[PDB]
């Protein structure tokens, strides 16, 4: 914190330098069916731009 | 004030008065953690703050 090898007498409040979280959790809703990419992209016909 | 060259007013009695004077001596002492306020405990943040 002082950026110096030598430290004098003081209360010296110090910034945290330690690691706390080691666990990673993922929460996602229950979805089984795949997205209908085949209908959206692989379609026999497409609409006109207008 | 009624003013005259030969006129003076002298008190024949006195009053003892106690009055209160309030002066602020100190203010709250505060310390700020720079990383906690800006990064909000984010591992990705503070790499930029170095
Ligand atoms: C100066 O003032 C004080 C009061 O401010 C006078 O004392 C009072 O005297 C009267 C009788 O004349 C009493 O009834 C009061 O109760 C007294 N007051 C107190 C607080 O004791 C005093 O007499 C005055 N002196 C002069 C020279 O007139």
């Amino acid at each position: 914190t002082l950026k110096s090898l030598t430290v004098e007498k003081g209360i010296y409040q110090t910034s945290n330098f330690r690691v706390q979280p080691t666990i990673s959790i993922v929460r996602f809703p229950n979805i089984t069916n795949l997205c209908p990419f085949g209908e959206v992209f692989n379609a026999s016909k497409f609409a006109s731009v207008y | 004030v009624a003013y005259s060259n030969n006129s003076i007013a002298i008190p024949t009695n006195f009053t003892i008065s106690v009055t209160t004077e309030i002066l602020p001596v100190s203010m709250t002492k505060t310390s700020v953690d720079c990383t906690m306020y800006i990064c909000g405990d984010s591992i990705e943040c503070s790499n930029l703050l170095l």
